[PDB]
């Protein structure tokens, strides 16, 4: 599955960071079966923390590390699964992953963004 | 396949008779489980009484004098899916004259759905001493004989006149 | 001549430039011979060794003045360039250009290019190219920049005349150059790679003769213009009919009646997606992706109890099948015209709308599917014939010219080895060894026709030893010949070489495939030395790759390019979007993911199957692309295929055969042996006979003459016709409902006793009138006789209790042959039989040549597939088990031991033996039931081993190879023989139409005049002031043009209507249609008031007035029918009157009016051939009904389409007259052994038992019907082509008057002043020069007057009438009216002049001249 994300995303401290993620799946997005997981790892060999998931609807896990700054910013039926991180902080630097399953499409998609926080 | 033929309405004393009840499922590929119940009302008696029930490859006959020892199952065999619910009378009496109701109780098995249906056929039976023959056969046999004789006569008449005419022509020549 | 060859030096440039300046101060076609790209005339002979490949001066004079330079290669190829500097830089003299030119016209230039292009073609076939391939792509992109630069440097670029951008195929090279680099620098991948298939087209520009071919195919398309217009028009008129009759019918479904949880169709229809959930609320047949169709009339499909029929939800086939909008309706109609999977559709429309609507399909098949296609074929053939003719005429002319030039040139000139090898040349014997080898080939092929699947190891031993013994004897023939005739002498003959190759391939097999085993099968073609129609197959094939080889190559290129384009465009969509077209998410059978599967769809499209693959394309890749691509392949492709077929036909038909040599000039050794046999068998028998001899009543005649009167009377004839028809009609009541109609069943048994009585009497009368001879020598009487004999056998057996002995019971099914009594009585059927039986002898031979060729394919099928189509299948879901589990028969059986629903089953139609292979080949050739057979073949593994998906994928070649040879070249041979035959049928009878009867010919002749009339009188104007103005407006051409544009607008308004359309849209279209009618009605009245009565003197004018009243009543009555009456069916059928308004566009079109007059001329022949076919169906219906009505309902056979009733039999028979679905109808008739059928099955309402079918009877039925069907439609095509071909090449008109004869007499009175009625032959040459045109003969008359052969009376005198008649004949020609007018002239002269004695002719003007000489 083709997943389009910026490999590196550079955002100023305090600004809003939209993490763009779209995916080219031919099959129509069935909200009763579509699956999305967004996770966060400090490093490629570090632990992933799921912070948002679409099962039947948008589930925001409200991880303490993000406070209430995470928002969904996509539209699954339009093949957009982007998220928004409001008022970015230096600790938000790291790796963010968009996992995508669009049954009955066989292949799972994976986008990886390296978010860097500028002064 | 399945063809619904109405029953014969006349039976002769002392012989055997097959009352015909045929109910066909509206589509043949379908699967069902059918049972039957039969009710009989004798001439000049006003209530239809139950005389038999056939279900799951077994006839259950009711305690009636007029049909005891005298009814067998003449319909579908080997299935729960019956389309022929015919019965057979082995020795006809004058107490078998009357009207009959054939009740068909079909349970169709579809995908996520069972439909219980019912159909009723009515049969009138007159019990007679001898087999009164049919109007059709009679009039059709006579009609064939009259038409054939008429055609023969017409062919002869034309043969006669033309022969005479050709003989006259030969004499003129 | 040749001495003209000189190097363009600046001096000749300056002498060309000076001349141009002179022309300017003062201020032609060139040698087609010399014209570039041509051979230098032999008139110039050889080139000086230094002048070749050098800028030389212009030969052709036309250009000698303009500025140019020509260059010739070492192959005398003329190349013309521009003397003008290339991009204002390079000159012819410049060494830089000199080199570009040197390369441009050499052969190592173009071979290199051919290679490059072909190698790129191989690389375009890969779907996932690896990485070592981008280097190659650079490398090819550069072999292309090079050539383009060489052309730019040498010819210049664009400014001049013969410059690079002037060539139209160099534009293609230019786009190839730009798409490559431009897109690369910019960097859809698919789009980029499809832009690359354009490189595949440089082949046309490089292989020689591919452009002439491509240009000729563009000439076949331009002539196809008015047929293409008629085609679109008819397709649209029928589409608008199906839209009106069927709008929304395909939507109907069977909706459950009880719904829980307060639910509605509405709510349920918003909350459902899967087919698993639609299968809970709607009714679906097991294994069907669509909900089952139903309807609301008693002749439509029915729903099961528990469901009710309703219109809701998608249309069938992913929604692509419908008459809902005009665009979908047009698609169903194109589909019906091409007859692609049309039976599926015919079946869905009958089930959903009623069985009555079949009339609709009949008309469509007859008009669109048959007639439009016929027109196309005819036009294309006429194009090709005019083309061949131009070729020859010009070719003969040119050859004559060259021979004349040659003539002018001529005028200007004016030991032990020896012994035994000669013994072996003697041992080989023409009558014997050669006849031996023939017998052995036949024996060998028969021996190989005995391989079959249930074969014992003994029967296998005997087969392989035989296959070796024959091999050895063919090889001894080989070696012996090779040592007798010298080896160089031996490989001189091509038959010898072929035999040698076969022998060596057989020896290699002996040292060692499965397919190699069957090459020894081509030794059969060695029977073509003597058998002359096998030699016609060999020449068709030979021409495909010889004299039509370039066209064949162009076909190959096109298929290839379509295959690769298709792949690049949809290939990755087929993988990504697969779950949509398959539930197991794996690729379907047909797809474009790789090159091979992609070639296969294109080939299937050429075969005529496109829709089912296209449905899928549309689902994975979108509608627009799929429809553009599949349509291009259907058009271009079928056109290249047709032009090939026609070129083959024409050529091999009359071009190749010219009786140049004698019939077997070197007496066929076969015939030599035949002569030897005539010597022997005759001589020896005679000697044996010699040895045996040495050892040893007016009144009876009067009854005869009476019988004649009657049997020959028109009332006897009508009593009987009536009687045949009634007795034929009585059989149609003997269906499975007969026991529900007691009275009609008794009426008919008695009607049958009578029918037999009458026919016996008729037979007796014929005997008395004709006598046993004139009766038993007549074939039609022989047929009556037999019918009455079987009838009498049934009657007498029956009245003797023999009514159920089973053989007598099968004799009763023979009554289906009673309607054959109908053939003798109707001339139309009698003349078509006469035509067909005349063809039988020529057809019999094609069939032998065709049965034999199909036998090689059959034996190979067996060697390839016998025993390998058995599979382990799970019966409840009907699916093959894998091979991981249960890979063998043993394991299939072990699985049976545990699980009940397990079966090891073989396909019914297969290649287990040659007989079965024949049936399989028929299904493949006809494209009906072939997919399954191919799948079993490509899944094949080995005997008793479970099939695996596409294990033998490349077995499809077997099938493509058979289609080409067994179908394509076989049909070609069949058509070529039918045409020389039908042509001969017309010739012996004087050229009269073979299919039309006497009275019908008189009508035909009267209609050929209708379409021929000359201009009429101008309609008198109304003298009144206002009426006259009305007249001048109506009679103007602008009026007509406006009426025609309004009809087009009316057609548009009808095409806008669609299912679901709002009520406001309904209302606006009603009112627009009301203004159209009021306009078309006022048109009526203006014309009707200005033209007065003369309105009704025009036929179109009367169609126009009948269209206004069908329109006005239709609107009013449909309004009345939708309100104070109710009948949706009636409303829709009466609104069809609006089609009347649109048909009036043919008065406008002049080329579809002429094509339509061609259809009207052909209607009598068609009515006559159609009567034959209808009666043939009626018999096959009665038979179906007596044999096939109880058979199990699977595949094609179902609750609506079966043989249970007469109406139901005719439906099936009409479907298979076109060959559609026949294999689905046969399959259930092949169930004879349980577990396929139940022998004891009970049928409620009947005493008949079992649901089995008899394969012997079934196979016979279907094959017989399809063959007769095919035969009678060949005749429909003959008839139509005959009409089209004359209609399109015929014109007539007459030009003379009473004043011409007055001129003749006014000139006659000047030469015969006494009125003697005679002139001297002396004066005739001055008389004939004193008449005005048309009768004028200009001086010198005397040669023409001697060629008229005028009679001469006593004294070298000629009579007035002889001169008049000879001059009349000169103007009018030799028509049939000339001899009737002549008879009248003779009669009217004999009544005016009783004196016969003065008119006796002694000599004629030609005879006289001969005597003088
Ligand atoms: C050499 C050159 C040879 C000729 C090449 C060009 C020939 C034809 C080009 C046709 C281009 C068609 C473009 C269609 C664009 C389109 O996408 O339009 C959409 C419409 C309506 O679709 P919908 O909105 O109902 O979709 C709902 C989907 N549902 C209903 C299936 C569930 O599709 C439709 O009407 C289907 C229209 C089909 C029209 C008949 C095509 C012509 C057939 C024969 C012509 C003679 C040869
Ligand atoms: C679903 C559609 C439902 C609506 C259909 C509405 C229309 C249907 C039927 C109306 C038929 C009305 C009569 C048509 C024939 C009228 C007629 O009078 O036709 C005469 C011609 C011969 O007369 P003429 O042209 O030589 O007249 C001499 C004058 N001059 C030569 C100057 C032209 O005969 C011929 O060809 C006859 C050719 C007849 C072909 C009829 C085909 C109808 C389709
Ligand atoms: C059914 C298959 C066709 C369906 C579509 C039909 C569209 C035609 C509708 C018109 C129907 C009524 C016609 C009434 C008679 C009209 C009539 O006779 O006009 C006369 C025209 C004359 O043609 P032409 O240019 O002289 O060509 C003759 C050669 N040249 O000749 C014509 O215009 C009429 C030719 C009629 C052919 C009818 C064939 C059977 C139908
Ligand atoms: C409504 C429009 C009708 C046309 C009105 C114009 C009008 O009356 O004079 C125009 C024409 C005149 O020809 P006529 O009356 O037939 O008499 C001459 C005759 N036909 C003849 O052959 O001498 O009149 C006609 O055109 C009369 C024919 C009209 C058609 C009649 C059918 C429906 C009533
Ligand atoms: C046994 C009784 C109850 C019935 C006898 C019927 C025969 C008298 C009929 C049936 C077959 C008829 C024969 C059918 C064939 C011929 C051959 C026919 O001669 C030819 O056709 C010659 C043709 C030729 O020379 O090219 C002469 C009539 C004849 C004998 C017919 C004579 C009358 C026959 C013998
Ligand atoms: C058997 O039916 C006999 C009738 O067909 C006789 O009718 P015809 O065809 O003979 O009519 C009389 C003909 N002639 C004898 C008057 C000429
Ligand atoms: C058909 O396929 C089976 C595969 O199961 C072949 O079978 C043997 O299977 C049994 C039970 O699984 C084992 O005991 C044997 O060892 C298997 N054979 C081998 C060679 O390992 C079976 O032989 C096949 N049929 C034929 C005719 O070869
Ligand atoms: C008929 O009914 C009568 C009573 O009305 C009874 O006596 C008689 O036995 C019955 N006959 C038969 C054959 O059942
Ligand atoms: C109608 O539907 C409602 C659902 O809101 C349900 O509560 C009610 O019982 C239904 N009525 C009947 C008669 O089924
Ligand atoms: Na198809």
């Amino acid at each position: 599955m083709e997943v389009t994300v910026p490999a590196t995303l550079n955002v100023l401290n305090g600004s809003d960071a939209r993490l763009p993620c779209t995916f080219n799946s031919c099959y129509t997005v069935n909200h009763k079966q579509f699956s999305l997981n967004w996770t966060y790892q400090e490093c490629n060999n570090c632990s992933e923390e799921m912070f948002l998931q679409f099962r039947m609807k948008i589930i925001n896990l409200k991880l303490e590390r993000f406070q209430d700054r995470v928002e969904f910013s996509g539209n699954p039926s339009k093949y957009d699964v982007s998220v928004m991180l409001r008022n970015v902080q230096p600790e938000d630097e790291g790796i963010y992953n968009c996992y995508i399953m669009n049954p009955p499409d066989r292949h799972r998609g994976h986008g990886k963004i390296h978010l860097q926080v500028l002064m | 396949g399945c063809v619904e033929v109405d029953s014969e309405t006349e039976a002769v004393y002392g012989m055997t008779f097959k009352i015909l009840c045929i109910s066909c499922k509206r589509r043949s590929e379908t699967n069902a489980e059918t049972f039957t119940e039969w009710t009989f009302r004798q001439k000049g008696t006003e209530e239809f009484v139950k005389i038999l029930r056939y279900e799951n490859e077994v006839l259950q006959l009711e305690e009636d004098e007029r049909f005891e020892g005298r009814v067998v199952w003449n319909g579908s065999r080997g299935t729960k899916d019956l389309q022929d619910l015919s019965i057979f009378i082995t020795n006809v009496t004058y107490n078998h004259s009357g009207d009959y109701e054939c009740h068909v109780y079909r349970l169709l098995f579809f995908e996520n759905y069972e439909h219980n249906t019912s159909v009723v056929k009515k049969i009138h039976i007159e019990v007679v001493d001898k087999a009164n023959r049919d109007m059709a056969s009679i009039v059709s046999e006579i009609m064939m004989y009259v038409l054939i004789v008429v055609l023969t006569i017409w062919l002869v008449a034309e043969m006669i006149y033309c022969y005479k005419k050709i003989a006259a022509a030969t004499e003129t020549a | 001549g040749p001495q003209s060859f000189v190097h363009f030096t600046k001096q000749s440039l300056a002498l060309i430039e000076q001349r141009i300046a002179e022309r300017k101060s003062k201020e032609p076609k060139p040698s087609s011979d010399l014209e570039a790209g041509k051979q230098l005339p032999f008139i110039y002979g050889d080139i000086p060794p230094g002048m070749v490949s050098e800028p030389l001066e212009d030969l052709d004079p036309y250009y000698a003045d303009k500025k140019t330079f020509i260059v010739l290669n070492k192959g005398k190829t003329i190349f013309r360039f521009n003397a003008t500097p290339a991009l204002y830089m390079l000159s012819p003299f410049s060494p830089l250009r000199r080199i570009s030119i040197k390369i441009l016209v050499h052969s190592l230039f173009s071979m290199l290019i051919m290679c490059t292009i072909l190698t790129n073609c191989i690389f375009m076939t890969m779907n996932n190219p690896p990485d070592w391939t981008k280097n190659v792509e650079y490398t090819f992109t550069g072999i292309y920049t090079f050539e383009s630069l060489v052309k730019i440097l040498a010819r210049g670029f664009c400014v001049g005349e013969f410059t690079f951008l002037r060539d139209p195929w160099n534009w293609l090279d230019f786009v190839v150059i730009v798409f490559a680099y431009l897109t690369e620098f910019v960097n859809n991948v698919s789009a980029l790679r499809t832009f690359r298939v354009l490189r595949a087209l440089k082949t046309i520009s490089v292989i020689p003769g591919l452009k002439t071919i491509v240009g000729a195919l563009i000439q076949s398309v331009k002539k196809l213009s008015d047929v293409m217009i008629l085609t679109v028009f008819c397709l649209s008129v029928f589409a608008l009919i199906g839209l009106q009759l069927f709008m929304g019918n395909l939507k109907h479904k069977c909706f459950r009646n009880s719904l829980e949880n307060n639910e509605t169709l509405e709510s349920i229809m918003n909350t459902l997606e899967s087919e698993e959930d639609f299968r809970k609320y709607f009714y679906y047949l097991e294994g069907s992706k669509d909900a089952l169709l139903c309807g609301f009339s008693t002749d439509s499909g029915q729903c099961p109890e528990g469901y009710t029929c309703v219109k809701i939800g998608r249309n069938p086939d992913y929604g692509y099948t419908s008459f809902d909008t005009f665009s979908w309706a047009f698609l169903a109609l194109f589909r019906l015209m091409t007859q692609d999977y049309w039976e599926n559709l015919y079946q869905q429309t009958l089930r959903a709308a009623g069985k009555t609507y079949m009339i609709f399909f009949v008309v469509v098949i007859f008009l669109g599917s048959f007639y439009l296609i016929n027109l196309i074929l005819a036009v294309v053939a006429m194009a090709y014939e005019e083309q061949n003719q131009a070729n020859i005429e010009e070719a003969k002319q040119k050859e004559l010219e060259f021979q004349q030039m040659l003539d002018r040139l001529k005028k200007e000139q004016e030991p032990y080895w020896i012994k035994f090898k000669k013994c072996i040349y003697f041992i080989v014997m023409d009558p014997f060894v050669d006849l031996a080898i023939t017998i052995c080939i036949v024996l060998n092929t028969l021996f190989m026709a005995m391989e079959h699947h249930p074969m014992t190891e003994e029967f296998k031993n005997v087969l392989a030893i035989g296959n070796l013994v024959f091999t050895g004897i063919f090889a001894a023939e080989m070696v012996l010949k090779l040592i007798a005739m010298d080896p160089y002498e031996y490989f001189q003959v091509g038959w010898n070489i072929f035999d040698s190759l076969i022998v060596t391939l057989s020896l290699v097999e002996l040292f060692l495939l499965s397919v190699l085993r069957s090459f020894r099968l081509l030794r059969v073609f060695k029977l073509a030395k003597s058998w002359p129609t096998l030699n016609m197959l060999i020449k068709i094939i030979g021409n495909s790759v010889g004299a039509l080889g370039n066209l064949t190559l162009v076909l190959a290129i096109i298929v290839f390019i379509f295959a690769v384009v298709g792949m690049q465009l949809f290939g990755k969509s087929y993988k990504e979007c697969v779950c949509k077209i398959n539930d197991d998410c794996t690729l379907p059978r047909w797809h474009m993911n790789d090159f091979f599967h992609s070639f296969l769809i294109v080939f299937r499209v050429l075969c005529g199957e496109w829709i089912e693959t296209m449905w899928d394309c549309m689902e994975v890749a979108g509608q627009a692309m799929c429809l553009i691509v599949y349509m291009m392949v259907m058009v271009i492709g079928n056109l290249v295929v047709l032009n090939l077929f026609l070129a083959l036909l024409l050529s091999s038909f009359s071009s190749d055969n010219l009786t140049a040599i004698e019939e077997d000039p070197d007496a066929n050794n076969l015939q030599i042996a035949v002569t030897r046999i005539k010597k022997g068998i005759n001589y020896v028998k005679q000697t044996l006979r010699e040895f045996i001899l040495k050892a040893f009543g007016k009144i009876w005649w009067n009854i005869r003459k009476t019988c004649y009167k009657i049997v020959e009377h028109s009332w006897f004839e009508s009593f009987i016709v009536l009687m045949i028809l009634l007795s034929s009609g009585a059989l149609a009541f003997e269906d499975i409902y007969i026991e529900r109609k007691k009275t009609i069943k008794i009426i008919l048994e008695y009607a049958d006793k009578i029918f037999t009585y009458i026919f016996i009497l008729e037979m007796l009368l014929k005997w008395i009138a004709y006598g046993y001879k004139t009766y038993f020598t007549n074939a039609w009487c022989w047929l009556d006789f037999l019918i009455v004999d079987v009838s009498l056998v049934t009657l007498v057996a029956n009245t003797l209790g023999y009514s159920d002995l089973g053989p007598i019971k099968s004799l009763r099914t023979l009554r289906a042959l009673r309607p054959l009594r109908a053939l003798s009585r109707f001339e139309g059927m009698r003349v078509v039989v006469n035509a067909l039986i005349g063809a039988i002898p020529s057809i019999m031979n094609v069939l032998l040549v065709c049965l034999i060729f199909w036998l090689i394919f059959s034996i190979m099928g067996v060697n390839l597939f016998a025993g390998k189509f058995y599979e382990c299948i799970n019966t409840t879901d009907g699916s093959r088990f894998p091979a991981s589990q249960v890979p063998n028969r043993s394991e299939c059986f072990a699985l049976m031991n545990v699980s009940q629903n397990v079966r090891w089953k073989n396909l019914k139609v297969n290649f287990d033996n040659v007989g079965l292979g024949y049936l399989s080949l028929l299904q493949v050739a006809t494209f009906k039931g072939w997919t399954i057979i191919m799948y079993a073949a490509v899944d094949s593994v080995n005997v008793d081993k479970q099939p695996k998906y596409e294990y033998s994928l490349y077995m499809y070649i077997y099938f493509v190879v058979f289609i080409i040879f067994g179908s394509f070249f076989t049909l070609n041979l069949f058509i070529g023989v039918i045409i020389d035959n039908f042509n001969q049928q017309k010739k012996k009878l004087g050229g009269q139409d073979i299919f039309m009867t006497e009275e019908q010919k008189k009508y035909y002749n009267a209609m050929k005049k209708l379409g021929s009339k000359k201009p009429q009188k101008p309609i008198p104007r109304p003298g009144n002031k206002i009426q006259g103005c009305i007249f001048d407006l109506v009679t103007n051409q602008a009026f007509d043009i406006s009426i025609m544009v309004l009809i087009c607008l009316n057609m548009v308004t009808m095409m806008v209507e669609k299912e679901g359309q709002s009520q406001h849209m309904t209302e606006v279209l009603y009112w627009i249609n009301v203004v159209f009618i009021i306009l078309f009605t006022g048109e009526c009245v203006l014309k009707l008031i200005s033209l007065r009565h003369y309105y009704f003197t025009v036929g179109w004018n009367i169609f126009d007035f009948v269209v206004v009243i069908i329109s006005i009543v239709g609107m009013f009555l449909a309004d009345l029918i939708e309100t104070y009456f109710v009948s949706p069916t009636l409303f829709r059928v009466i609104r069809l009157a609006r089609i009347g308004r649109i048909l009036r566009l043919v008065k406008g079109a002049k080329g579809i009016r002429t094509l339509l007059f061609a259809l009207m001329m052909s209607l009598p022949a068609l009515f006559n051939i159609g009567l034959l076919l209808f009666l043939v169906m009626f018999i096959y219906a009665i038979f179906g009904m007596s044999n096939f009505a109880y058979v199990k309902k699977e595949d094609g056979i179902n609750d609506m389409f079966n043989f249970e009733t007469f109406g139901n039999s005719m439906i099936c028979l009409f479907q298979i007259t076109t060959s559609a679905g026949w294999d689905g109808l046969l399959a259930p008739i092949l169930n004879s052994k349980p577990p396929d059928c139940d022998p004891k099955k009970v049928h409620p309402g009947s005493s008949v038992e079992g649901d089995c079918g008899n394969p012997s009877v079934g196979i016979f039925y279907f094959v017989s019907y399809i063959i007769i069907s095919f035969l009678v439609v060949v005749n429909m095509y003959i008839a139509v082509i005959l009409e089209n071909f004359s209609v399109a090449t015929e014109e007539s008109t007459e030009p003379l008057s009473e004043d011409d004869f007055e001129m003749f007499y006014e000139v006659w009175e000047k030469f015969d002043p006494d009125a003697t009625q005679f002139i001297e032959f002396s004066k005739l040459s001055d008389f004939a020069a004193a008449l005005d045109p048309p009768l004028l003969i200009a001086k010198p008359n005397k040669v023409q007057l001697i060629a008229m052969d005028l009679p001469m009376v006593s004294g070298d005198r000629i009579h007035c009438l002889d001169i008049l008649f000879a001059f009349t004949k000169r103007v009018l020609g030799e028509s049939g009216e000339m001899d009737s007018l002549r008879s009248q002239m003779e009669e009217r002269f004999m009544s005016a002049n009783p004196s016969k004695v003065s008119y006796e002719p002694i000599t004629t003007t030609l005879k006289r001249k001969q005597e003088d000489v």
